[PDB]
RNA sequence: CUAAGAGUAC
């Protein structure tokens, strides 16, 4: 999950050669769906991605405090000075064919947390197993091979 | 309510779900470990003697 | 970096959650519902420390 | 599992990873996401149970729901957005990509359709390739607002014999809506053909969107300078009207609407003015957004988002309300200790004039937090009560 | 800066906050 | 750990304790509370 | 094979609309005073401006020989001869409506993969058009 | 914990530039951006690899060894 | 737990071959070739080199599922032209072009002095 | 005759060149092969004899696997899977040993220069950890407080980046074509003016800008790709490119051989 | 902060001035010889005050000093703020960002988000995996989870350097693309 | 094993 309530599980993993790449050879660590943005209105996610890109380029640290006078306009100007599109878009190329993607991709660093919920601690199946002594029904819980 | 209208059952699995645009509408992807755990009893018939013997 | 503020009971770290309550020695007046014969009630939960 | 569609029979496909995998279209009846949701699987243990599971609870047999006599599954999320982008008049596809997309359809009969443009360069249109997925013999005709037999706006929909004659394919056509393509196909050719149609449309549109790309960024929430100035002017005019109504009420010249008190009428007028102000500013911002705007594209396709989302992200978040009223005087006659007593101005009682792009002032941030808290509390109470009522 | 009695700026208040967190800490209420 | 060490619980009248009150400004976090049954009852300093 | 229709039109308007590669043009026949045309054209692939004279033809096939799509399209081999060799902009579409505008005027609607065309004129020369597939050939 | 051997995104070896980076920050009084540029980190993937690292191993080294030889 | 071994991406398993050809019944003179332990890197190249051929009516490929490293390639040629022959010609052309490119790059590199 | 190459810059670790008269598919396949398919040497197995450090055993094993190793003569090494030895031998592996002790009162840094090759390289040019910085110390494997010890033995096999990214010798590969967007393969997102808002690429100087009046060229294809290949250090960058081309050619040749044999 | 008449400037002003800030800075730098100046010194000299909800009913608070104390062409990108048109303040907020708690202080740009998203992140950051203590190697806890390479955020708040988040981070800076790449 | 409690996921 990001720091804006944008939780999600890994759908699939692609190796580097299959990921989309920019003209500089940079490939994303993560790809998230655009459709997560409009309904949830997590603008701070986008602003933080832009600020992180600027900070990584310039070597400073982005001041993402809430009620400061930091605007997307200034971050965009700083990003433009560094030689990138001011709004964070980058011309990417499809990994499979190497062709330019007709649409430009929002691209940049973002801080993500690994949450404690892993699938290997949740997967559980039971054909037959221990039965409860009273009701002669399957026991409860995956720690007990329950049903 | 707790043991007659609804009760814990065997031959059931549970886990996290993921999307797959490459699966049909009526298809479900099943982990190999779960498929190896859950079982179905097939009666031995002249029509399925060979494959059941192979599975055994 | 450990900040303390917890106890060690039988080797387990135990923290006391701050319990919220209504303050004492304060007069509070409340309107009652229509069916009840009393319309307003002014009460104090008197206590001495 | 609130309804019978939340429990359906699927066909096993053994896969080498530790999660259940399911089609994107079937997530709507299950009300399932992929943000940590878990699902349960039951294996029938006899030929009778197996057979009735396959013949009564199968997913294709559930496509049209008895709940509202309309399909419950449709095209959603990326594919939906993709299909809207694929069926535009501008979209043209070259020979190699056409061959790929045709081969991606499992039941394609093996004949390459004649390109829509033959000279000077063989080009296929998006509608032409998409019509390969639609089964042969399907007819559909929907007339949107203002569409004629010629479509200047390319809206509406005309499909003849399984070929899209005109209209941009979007939610009204391939969504879970009555009279749409899903409904027509399932009622004409049967559930199996409708499931196959789901698969074909998903495959082709997903391939095209893979090799076309779609994104969204911060720049998609930005309106140009003149539009921002007009939005500010609209907000200022609304605040002036609120101030005028406040002056009339303070002068006691305001007359109470029949059936309500003076204060109730004043609150109604103020809330109406602020709501229509937010609506007008959002409409200005939406009009300003270009057809290349990605949030606009997602709204137009209907895959995600709405006009209010655009208005709140770009123009104005709007009036925050708790229990259907403006923010109450939690302190003695004032909402916060940063305001004077008896301040009924829009900013005092929870009007957020800033958009999410601009950011919220501390007071607006707190008032928005109060609104969100009310939403969460309502969610919890609602789920408990509705569960009991449903039982 | 040079003037000792000059009014502070919004940037200066963080110094004050730092002093607070130097004397109090995060769990001051429990220990107190 | 830091959040746990600054947690307040309200045992559960005709009031509406789950709402974020105006008086909560600057004393408890405007947005930090469980989504479950404890929403609003469990607060953080 | 044979041209079901042919004429020369003058373009009075070109409307880009919301598109970047496609424009809708209204044209009036230079000979007949009652034949008019509305057509969507891939202007990127074939630029068109106002007051441009376009020779417009509708045919049932492109092969020079007479008629003896249901057959899979194939790339044009080197040395293939077709009617399209005589024109600059060729589309393939289907008729989907035959409207009776008036007692004498009829209109025929064609769709080339979503590019719409409406040809209106007296029925005495539009009679050859029927509900089928047709090639639209244009030369400047 | 300790500086990663390679950049996560592109795979450039950055595990041999931590000491040089600290030396540049301390001895030469360069700001972070110029030091990163001097070390040869031009893509911002590598720049975030080295710029955001937190060297926790130092703290781990303060505790006395459990098995001391 | 359920993750497959990474060497299954490029190592042929027991009892399977690199190529298998199945005649296609949808259209005449067409085949579908399944390539095992391969991915886009080979498929896109082969398909494009096939599309450069003048006697190839149809050429396409698809990777049906990312989980498995295999892809299907449909080839249809004009009458009297074996699709296997088309595949052979495409492969030979690719090898010739790569050899020429290797020679050119070696010659260009040898011309350098600052390396 | 064939694809033409003209290289702008050459270095020890970067080569910037232009690849003209070639298809887009061929350039992309070459890029993918360079990323993923080139064999390389890296530490695969770790036997830990003593670890009193503050880092976990598999933590250090992971770090060691990521150490770049000389792979110039990797073609003379065999894969462990198709070698007739039992676990590992001299024909398919290189054995290194790390032995560090904290004898100093200050922190002692365990670098990759401390790795010692124990197996007989038989005259090959593989195994040596790659040293790039001026100080001569390689990657910073670990740190030792006084009294702490770390003794371990690594076995390094040859592998490709597909099996694990630690075998990738390619780092980042810049790849661009058609800087002026004359092929119209992208639709530039913009607010007021696309040309002003999109900074020009450095390769725009190598092509003629569009005339702003000419009609769209619908027959032009994509060629003249500007590619910049970086090297991790395992093999020289020119060898990276040459071996990528060789690997792609070998793949196609294997396809031909299988087709002929069946 | 306490606000008084300050007749010298003729208008309300904070009791705290640059000299006290300088002394606090000097003490902090010495900790990282002058007379120690701590928070208790600010408290004793009547510079800051403790206010509870009951006393907060009878005061007026300025949100920020620089914009609300002094008596009254603007950047269109900045958010709209109101001067309140009132000069009778009794106190000033030390910093508005201090209304947030420990978990909410980690959110970057929390004022550019929908409030339920902030609540979700506040709940979900406690489940973030990082380094809970530096002595995890000598504690026999029932369960412990540690990142190999914790990274401090590229976008960071001022309040999170009192929470030691940069010293004990619970996440990583991943290169993220927002794209409909494969439908997965 | 049983019971009670707490935290948590959707
Ligand atoms: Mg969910
Ligand atoms: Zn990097
Ligand atoms: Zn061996």
């Amino acid at each position: 999950a990001s720091r804006h309530g944008q939780k999600g599980t890994i759908g699939i993993t692609y190796r580097r050669e299959d990921m989309p790449f920019t003209a500089e050879g940079i490939v994303p660590d993560l790809i998230i769906n655009p459709h997560a943005i409009p309904s949830r209105m997590t603008v701070a996610h986008l602003i933080e991605c832009l600020l992180s890109k600027v900070a990584a380029l310039s070597g400073n640290e982005g001041d993402a405090s809430p009620f400061t006078d930091i605007t997307v306009e200034g971050i965009s100007k700083l990003l433009r000075e560094h030689g990138y599109q001011s709004r964070g878009f980058e011309v990417m190329y499809n990994g499979h064919t190497g062709k330019k993607l007709m649409a430009q991709i929002f691209f940049g660093p973002t801080y993500y947390q690994r949450l404690r919920h892993m699938v290997d601690d949740k997967i559980h199946a039971r054909a037959r197993g221990p039965m409860q002594v009273l009701t002669r029904q399957p026991v409860e819980g995956r720690s007990r091979d329950g049903g | 309510r707790g043991n007659l209208m609804g009760k814990r059952v065997d031959f059931s699995a549970r886990t996290v779900i993921s999307g797959d645009p490459n699966l049909e509408l009526d298809q479900v992807g099943v982990p190999k470990s779960i498929a190896k755990t859950l079982t179905y009893p097939e009666v031995v018939t002249p029509y399925n003697i060979d494959r059941l013997t192979q599975l055994v | 970096f450990d900040m303390g503020g917890y106890f060690i009971i039988n080797g387990s770290e135990k923290v006391l959650i701050a319990q919220e309550r209504s303050a004492g020695n304060i007069v509070q007046v409340f309107k009652k519902a229509a069916p009840s014969p009393i319309s307003h009630v002014a009460e104090i939960r008197s206590a001495l420390e | 599992s609130l309804h019978k569609m939340s429990m359906m029979a699927h066909r096993v496909k053994v896969i080498p990873y530790s999660t259940f995998r399911l089609n994107l279209s079937v997530t709507s009846p299950y009300n399932a996401d992929f943000d940590g949701d878990e699902m349960n699987l039951h294996v029938p243990q006899s030929e009778e149970t197996r057979a009735e599971l396959s013949q009564l609870c199968a997913v294709p047999l559930q496509i049209v729901s008895p709940q509202s006599n309309k399909p419950c599954m449709g095209i959603v999320q990326d594919t939906l957005c993709g299909i809207r982008k694929l069926t535009l008049r501008d979209t043209f596809i070259e020979l190699d990509q056409v061959l790929n997309m045709l081969y991606w359809v499992p039941d394609w009969d093996g004949v390459i359709p004649t390109p829509a443009i033959i000279k000077p360069k063989p080009l296929w249109s998006g509608k032409q390739i998409l019509s390969v997925a639609i089964p042969n013999g399907i007819h559909l005709q929907r007339f949107d607002e203002g569409t004629t037999l010629l479509s200047p706006k390319d809206n509406g929909m005309l499909i003849i014999d399984g070929q899209i004659i005109f209209g941009v394919v979007e939610k009204k056509t391939v969504g879970s809506s009555n009279g749409g393509l899903i409904h027509v196909v399932t009622r004409e050719k049967g559930p199996q053909v409708c499931a196959k149609l789901f698969g074909n449309i998903q495959k082709v549109v997903n391939f095209w969107l893979l090799h076309n790309g779609f994104s969204t960024g911060i720049g998609d929430t930005i309106a140009d300078g003149p539009t921002m100035r007009e939005i500010t002017e609209t907000i200022a005019e609304a605040k002036k009207k609120v101030l005028d109504v406040t002056k009339e009420a303070q002068a006691n010249l305001l007359t109470a609407k029949h059936g309500m008190t003076l204060r109730e009428s004043f609150e109604d007028n103020v809330v109406r003015f602020l709501n229509e102000a937010r609506d007008k500013a959002g409409r200005l911002a939406e009009v300003n957004l270009k057809d290349l705007n990605n949030v606009k594209q997602m709204v137009m396709a209907g895959s995600k988002g709405s006009f209010i989302n655009i208005a709140q992200m770009s123009a104005c978040v709007g009036q925050q309300s708790v229990e259907g009223k403006r923010i109450a005087f939690g302190f003695v006659d004032r909402t916060l200790p940063h305001f004077s007593k008896d301040d009924y101005s829009p900013e005092s009682k929870g009007f957020v004039e800033n958009s999410y792009l601009r950011g919220l002032t501390p007071q607006e941030f707190f008032f928005h937090a109060m609104g969100g808290r009310e939403g969460l509390i309502d969610t919890a109470v609602k789920t408990a009560e509705t569960g009991y009522i449903q039982r | 800066f040079e003037d000792e009695s000059a009014p502070i700026t919004a940037e200066d208040s963080w110094a004050v906050i730092s002093a607070f967190f130097r004397e109090k800490g995060l769990v001051s209420q429990q220990l107190d | 750990t830091l959040s746990h060490l600054r947690r307040t619980n309200t045992p559960i009248k005709l009031a509406k304790p789950r709402q974020l009150h105006n008086t909560h400004w600057g004393l408890v976090c405007p947005a930090e509370t469980p989504e479950g049954q404890a929403c609003g009852l469990v607060k953080n300093l | 094979s044979n041209t079901l229709f042919d004429d020369i039109f003058q373009v009075s308007e070109v409307d880009p609309g919301r598109y970047n590669k496609v424009c809708r043009i209204e044209a009036a026949s230079t000979t007949q005073d009652q034949c008019k045309l509305t057509l969507d054209i891939n202007v990127e692939l074939f630029p068109v401006a106002a007051q441009d004279s376009l020779t417009v033809t509708i045919a049932s096939s492109l092969n020079l020989e007479d008629t003896p799509a249901t057959r899979s399209w194939r790339p044009p081999q080197a040395g293939d001869r077709s009617l399209a060799d005589d024109y600059d902009y060729v589309m393939y579409g289907t008729a989907y409506k035959f409207e009776e505008v008036s007692k004498d005027l009829i209109a025929v609607y064609y769709s080339f993969g979503g590019l719409l065309m409406r040809l209106e004129g007296n029925y005495r020369n539009l009679n050859n058009l029927k509900q089928e597939n047709a090639y639209l050939l244009i030369r400047r | 914990m300790i500086v990663p051997v390679r950049c996560f995104s592109c795979g450039k070896v950055v595990g041999d530039k931590w000491e040089s980076y600290l030396n540049l920050l301390q001895e030469d009084e360069l700001d972070e951006g110029t030091a990163l540029s001097r070390l040869g980190l031009k893509r911002y993937c590598c720049r975030r690899m080295i710029l955001t690292h937190v060297d926790l191993i130092e703290k781990f080294l303060r505790y006395n060894p459990l098995e001391k030889r | 737990m359920n993750a497959p071994d990474r060497f299954e991406l490029f190592l042929l398993g027991e009892g399977e071959s690199k190529l298998k050809i199945d005649p296609d019944t949808k259209a005449p003179n067409a085949v579908v070739i399944t390539f095992e332990k391969e991915d886009h890197t080979l498929g896109n190249l082969i398909r494009a080199e096939l599309l450069n051929d003048r006697k190839v009516l149809f050429a396409a490929y698809k990777v049906e599922h990312p989980f498995f490293a295999r892809f299907k390639l449909r080839i249809q040629t004009t009458e009297g032209y074996d699709p296997k022959d088309a595949l052979k010609n495409a492969c030979n052309s690719i090898i010739n072009k790569l050899g020429a490119l290797k020679t050119n790059f070696e010659t260009e590199w040898n011309l350098q002095t600052l390396a | 005759e064939g694809p033409q190459v003209k290289i702008r810059e050459a270095s020890k670790d970067n080569v910037d060149f232009i690849l003209s008269n070639v298809d887009l598919a061929m350039a992309n396949s070459l890029r993918r092969v360079m990323i993923a398919e080139i064999p390389t040497l890296a530490i695969d197995s770790v036997e830990v004899e003593t670890n009193t450090t503050v880092l976990a055993d598999e933590f250090i094993a992971h770090r060691l696997g990521l150490i770049p190793l000389q792979s110039m003569d990797i073609e003379q090494l065999e894969y462990s899977r198709d070698c007739f030895c039992e676990d590992h031998c001299d024909k398919c592996s290189v054995v290194l040993t790390l032995q560090a002790f904290g004898e100093s009162e200050s922190t002692t840094n365990v670098y990759s220069k401390d790795l010692v090759i124990v197996s007989n390289l038989m005259g090959r040019n593989i195994g040596h950890p790659i040293i790039q910085d001026k100080e001569g110390n390689g990657v910073l494997i670990c740190k030792l407080r006084k009294g702490q010890e770390l003794k371990l033995t690594c076995v390094a096999k040859k592998g490709i980046a597909k099996e694990h990214a630690k075998w990738g010798p390619a780092a980042a590969i810049e790849f661009e074509y058609d800087p002026w967007n004359k092929l119209k393969h992208t639709d530039y997102w913009y607010e007021q003016d696309s040309a002003k808002e999109w900074p020009q690429s450095k390769n725009c100087e190598y092509e003629d800008p569009p005339n702003e009046g000419d009609p769209f060229d619908y027959k032009a294809q994509a060629d003249t790709f500007y590619m910049n290949v970086e090297s991790v250090g395992s093999i020289p960058v020119d060898q990276v490119v040459v071996r990528g081309i060789d690997t792609l050619q070998k793949k196609v040749a294997s396809i031909l051989l299988a087709l002929t044999q069946m | 902060f306490i606000v008084e008449d300050d007749e010298s400037l003729g208008h309300k002003e904070l009791k705290v001035r640059k000299g006290h800030i300088a002394k606090l800075m000097a003490t902090e730098y010495q900790d990282i010889d002058v007379e120690e100046y701590t928070w208790s010194s600010l408290l004793n000299e009547g510079l800051v005050e403790y206010i509870d909800a009951e006393e907060e009913e009878s005061i007026l608070i300025a949100m920020q000093p620089e914009d609300l104390e002094p008596a009254e062409d603007v950047d269109p990108a900045k958010r709209i703020r109101v001067s309140h048109h009132a000069t009778t303040f009794t106190h000033c907020e030390i910093h508005p960002s201090m209304i947030l708690g420990v978990a909410a202080s980690i959110i970057p740009f929390p004022d550019h988000n929908q409030s339920p998203r902030n609540t979700y992140q506040s709940a979900m950051g406690k489940q973030a995996m990082g380094v809970f203590l530096t002595n995890y190697n000598v504690r026999m806890d029932t369960m412990a989870n540690i990142l190999y390479y914790p990274q401090k955020p590229l976008g960071t708040t001022r309040a999170m350097e009192y929470l030691k988040f940069r010293e004990l981070p619970a996440g990583q800076n991943a290169i993220v693309a927002i794209a409909c790449y494969s439908g997965y």
